[PDB]
């Protein structure tokens, strides 16, 4: 599984999955990353991609759950992204990366390693596997 | 108030890592956030840039995706993919597709091109030739990487 | 406590729909809420019961799933379902089914059985027939109602 | 579209959707009815199912949301359906049915008729089109 998220300079937020699934898979299986608010999602206020245990996102609708918290709970992303790993997931092993509206950039995981990389305009800069 | 990028290649990543993947890794993930990063300094629509990043990623053979995608147990691939535009909650989705050379893209087309937001196997890959995009043998996708991976899935029992 | 249960068949029904297609319809919907009434009254678990009404509704020809679902261009039928159990959340789902033909029991099974929560068209069909459910001619989902509805479509 | 919601005595929901699809549809196409969390979902609190126009449904992840509403927003059943109807399809049209844990049922929907049913063990019985 690979992804983006991606705020632009007009404050428009979008966000893009692909995957080839797991290994050994047989025919027709059919993982989170082409459903829309397991894998991926993006509104007005944000954009998300998933990456882990297809089972664990899909029954947690994960990508949708980061707008949700945002727009129920009133968290900000890095908040909300830290709310529905911590929450959204117990046992289940998944990651994500996500950005708002505001231009702020935020991943999380609940595993041993994510491969990962986040910029923001104003220089921000950060490639990462581990924590 | 700018803009801003991420870009994955997957969780679960194994401690035991070799430091030399690790670094084809990182240098793979540096090449693709300098691609979207140069397409946002520009003013390429967001919706644009993920597709862009997502393209990059899909036909590097170190990831997940695309060129380098996992097998099924017949030893061939199958790839999927969806896409979703924030500000007017536009949503493309392709699966089961095994010839198309850049999923991602046929997903931005099902966006913007299909009254449906989720086409599949078959009848994606007939919307594939409908739309013109390039199209190649499954065994494109297919590294010798993951023909001795799915050796070792198959052995864990 | 108590229980509850709600039966749908679809939204967006035609203002012109003639009193005698309202009462079959009608009818239909009762005689679904009635099996889970009593599924529901001698105990058996929610996730028992909605697939018990919905495979009453595939069945019957009147609504838009199973034998009477609508049609692809090509004059043939592609059907799809999913199912969820809240305890655990557990789901299932189901595309591209052909000969299978109660759909949401095969959503059932990817749920209990599958370590997918998706199979879909032709791994859906192999599944169907791994887990020994009963699969059909595509015709027989088939009806001439759906066949002239289909030509209307046509514009 | 039909689809089924329960809630059982000992207080378990479950949601369960079924469709053939849209008239005329080309092979491959899938609409919202197999989609968690788009046409069907249950959890602890609730089980929902959707039916309406397949785009409206998906973008919106509308089952999910009546759950996230409750849950969030602490919405009783009731009023967390009538929300997400009147002020989550912004131009979409569709309709729902879900039940409550605590054994409540609701169902809505903002196009023109619905064809639906519902009962509580209390001797609540309603089968209707319209209004
Ligand atoms: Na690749
Ligand atoms: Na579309
Ligand atoms: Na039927
Ligand atoms: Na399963």
């Amino acid at each position: 599984t690979v992804g983006c998220v991606v705020v632009d300079r007009e404050g428009r937020c979008a966000a893009a999955t692909s995957t080839g699934g797991l290994m050994n898979k047989m025919t027709g299986r059919i993982g989170d990353s082409p459903l829309i608010g397991a894998g991926t999602y993006a509104c007005d206020v944000c954009g998300v991609s998933c990456t882990g245990e297809g089972e664990a996102i899909i029954r947690g609708t994960l990508a949708r759950e980061v707008a949700a918290v945002m727009e129920y709970k009133g968290l900000k992303l890095h908040q909300a992204v830290d709310f529905v790993i911590k929450h959204r997931l117990d046992e289940g092993k998944a990651g994500l990366i996500a950005v708002s509206n505001t231009g702020e950039v935020a991943c999380g995981f609940n595993c041993n390693g994510m491969f990962r990389a986040c910029a923001t305009e104003d220089g921000f800069m950060e490639v990462a596997i581990w924590d | 108030g700018g803009w801003a990028i991420a870009v994955h290649g997957g969780a679960g990543v194994d401690p035991t890592l070799p430091l030399e993947r690790q670094e084809e890794a990182k240098q793979l993930l540096t090449r693709c956030l300098n691609l979207g990063i140069s397409a946002l300094n520009s003013n390429v629509p967001a919706i644009d840039v993920v597709e862009l990043v997502v393209r990059e990623l899909e036909t590097d053979p170190l990831f997940n995706s695309g060129r380098g995608s996992a097998l099924t147990e017949k030893g061939t691939v199958e790839m999927e993919a969806s896409i979703m535009d924030g500000p007017k909650r536009r949503c493309g989705a392709v699966s089961g597709l095994t010839t198309v050379k850049n999923p991602i893209s046929l997903a931005r087309l099902v966006m913007d091109k299909s009254p449906h937001s989720y086409i599949a196997f078959s009848g994606a890959e007939d919307f594939a030739r409908q739309q013109g995009v390039e199209v190649v043998d499954n065994e494109y996708f297919v590294t010798p990487d993951n023909v001795g991976m799915l050796k070792l899935a198959k052995e864990a029992n």
